[PDB]
């Protein structure tokens, strides 16, 4: 079997944002920057596959700027065989959005005849949670969002998916589309020796264009602002004043 | 003229509690406002909407093909809809179900959709949050069609009585068959559902063991609150990942939060940092919780929480 893995750079999770004071989007030059957390699960799972020896190849792929090309290192790394930039200039990558990606990801998923596609269920700066749901849908294959668990079965993937009243478990016909919970694994470090592996890793730069997707958009960020300020209250020295307190404003 | 089409979510004949406040997001667009019901039993849920305030027509798809509500089925089955009825808008509550649904039937339509909105400003523009809450994007769409999924604890349910929606049956559709439901594994208890919950108790790292977790059910339970659990809680293993809080697990946003032995990192922040009073119990002054806290109190858990519990047995 073959996977390809759809690996997203973002501002690092630890980091304060800052929004711009034109509003037109956070602060980016500068800030730390790393794999998407749900991305590196992603590939950890792609990883655990060929380990299993169930999948063959592991393709890594991310869209956007040049600074993509190191979060691929990454990926490769973590033991993705190859990749794929589908390279994108900084303007035009501020407009990028699940609906393109999807689309990259739909025509290179049937151009390098992949069995699985995995993503992580959503990157932590946009929060969309919807790339892996319309990769799917123009590929007309099956989706196993939010996976826990994955299990290959012959020509047939069991998924334990995270739903609001516990777990469900279904049975997808493959080539499927999958999309990884934080419950998933835990990814592994990335040793020096590996990392230097790596460099020897080969990287395929592609335009959209090329994969014959269009990045014209129909939506558009009127602003981006700070959210409402909320700081310290009060602090109560006994339990039964902290009991008195919520009683008399009627929240207890 | 709008026309809104809401994707009813259900489960073991009953309605979810968001579907409600997804009805009341969508009366902010001033249009008709129609809810589809799917699945293998849609008598009860039906019945139910018709009474639901706001909804001008619920239509019925009642089959053996929707059980487990998979989306390789629902989806035709919405695309058969929006095709007879010319919907502008088509949205769902940004839970599990709504998440799950909505991003591939905007793909189906090619659109590009719209997650989690927490307000609607006019027909094409709207709000939602980025970076785990810490920033309000503010997106205009020109789509054809837009799908959107809503925050449900940032809209007020509609009422279940007043409603007199019509009600008719929907477009059956072929089997797709390339996906099939097998099990689930719920959590089940006394509490009340996390989302919806008026009062939440929460519990971190700080409770050390999930038989130490049974201080907040004792405590929970003087309050009538759900509880729910940080990241590190989960992995732990203390409770189960479904009661998780933050911008990973569920976002709630009680009458009144009570986050026990959590730090308060952004990601936990992510999910309940709209709740009208948040109370911070831990031992450590330098907690970022305590910078979003209404009442704090600086103390050991295992005595404030046994404590707490004690006092609320009586008044
Ligand atoms: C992609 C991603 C998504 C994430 N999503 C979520 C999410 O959805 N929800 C979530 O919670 N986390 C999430 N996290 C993890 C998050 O970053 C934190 O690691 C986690 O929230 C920390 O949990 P904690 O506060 O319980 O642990 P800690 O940060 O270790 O805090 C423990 C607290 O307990 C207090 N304490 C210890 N003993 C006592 C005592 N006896 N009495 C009183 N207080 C005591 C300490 O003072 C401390 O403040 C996510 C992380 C990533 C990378
Ligand atoms: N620019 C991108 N390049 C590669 N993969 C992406 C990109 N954006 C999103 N994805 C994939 O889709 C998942 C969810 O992204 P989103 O739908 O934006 O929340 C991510 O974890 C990635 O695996």
């Amino acid at each position: 079997l073959r996977v390809l893995v759809a690996v997203k750079r973002v501002i690092d999770y630890a980091v304060k944002i800052r929004v711009k004071p034109d509003r037109t989007g956070v602060v980016t030059d500068g800030v730390k920057h790393s794999m998407n957390p749900f991305c590196e699960i992603a590939v950890e799972e792609a990883v655990r596959l060929k380990e299993k020896k169930l999948v063959k190849e592991v393709i890594a792929v991310s869209c956007g700027p040049a600074q993509c090309q190191e979060t691929i290192r990454t990926a490769l790394a973590m033991g993705a065989d190859r990749g794929i930039h589908v390279e994108v200039p900084p303007a035009e990558a501020e407009r990028l959005g699940p609906l393109q990606v999807a689309r990259v990801l739909a025509k290179l998923a049937e151009k390098e005849k992949v069995d699985l596609v995995l993503l992580g269920k959503q990157a932590i700066d946009d929060d969309c949670n919807q790339t892996g749901q319309m990769t799917a849908g123009f590929l007309d294959w099956p989706q196993g969002t939010f996976a826990s668990q994955v299990t290959l079965e012959g020509d047939k993937l069991k998924v334990e998916r995270a739903i609001d009243g516990g777990l469900e478990t279904l049975r997808l016909k493959l080539p499927a589309v999958v999309t990884a919970d934080l419950r998933l694994n835990e990814p592994r470090y990335a040793t020096l020796p590996n990392i230097m592996k790596a460099k020897k890793k080969k990287i395929e730069v592609i335009k959209p264009g090329d994969l014959g997707v269009d990045l014209t958009s129909k939506l558009s960020v009127i602003s981006v602002e700070d959210p409402p300020q909320r700081t310290a209250g009060v602090k109560v020295e006994t339990t039964e004043d902290l009991v008195a307190k919520l009683k008399e404003i009627g929240r207890i | 003229f709008q026309s809104t089409l809401v994707i009813a979510e259900h489960a073991n004949d009953s309605l979810a509690p968001i579907t409600l406040n997804t009805i009341t997001a969508a009366t902010r667009l001033g249009g008709e406002v129609s809810c589809l019901v799917a699945g293998t039993k849609c008598d009860k849920v039906a019945q139910d909407l018709c009474k639901v305030a706001g909804i001008a027509k619920v239509l019925v798809a009642q089959h053996d093909v929707y059980k487990g509500l998979l989306p390789e089925e629902l989806t035709p089955l919405i695309l058969a809809t929006q095709k007879q009825f010319n919907y502008t808008h088509i949205c769902a509550g940004a839970s599990a179900f709504g998440k799950n649904l909505l991003p591939r039937v905007a793909a189906k339509l090619e659109v590009a959709p719209i997650s989690d909105i927490i307000a609607i400003k006019s027909p094409d523009t709207f709000v939602r949050t980025i970076y785990a809450g810490n920033a309000l994007c503010t997106v205009k769409c020109d789509e054809k069609v837009k799908v959107f999924s809503v925050r449900g604890t940032s809209f007020d349910a509609a009422a279940t009585s007043g409603g007199s929606a019509s009600s008719e049956k929907a477009s059956s559709t072929s089997p797709v068959e390339i996906s099939e439901w097998l099990d689930q594994k719920l959590t089940k208890s006394d509490r009340p559902e996390l989302t919806g919950a008026k009062v939440v108790v929460s519990g971190g790292r700080g409770l050390k063991s999930g038989e130490n977790f049974k201080l907040l059910y004792d405590l929970a339970d003087q309050l009538h609150a759900a509880v729910g659990a940080s990241r590190a809680a989960v992995d732990a293993g203390f409770v189960p990942n479904d009661m998780q809080v933050g911008q990973t697990g569920k976002i709630v946003a009680p009458e009144l939060y009570i986050a026990v032995g959590i730090s308060g990192a952004i990601q936990h922040l992510a999910g309940m940092k709209d709740s009208k009073t948040i109370v911070a119990i831990n031992k450590d002054p330098e907690a970022p919780i305590f910078q979003v806290a209404d009442y704090g109190i600086v103390a050991d858990l295992f005595k404030v929480v046994p404590e707490m519990t004690e006092i609320l047995k009586k008044k």
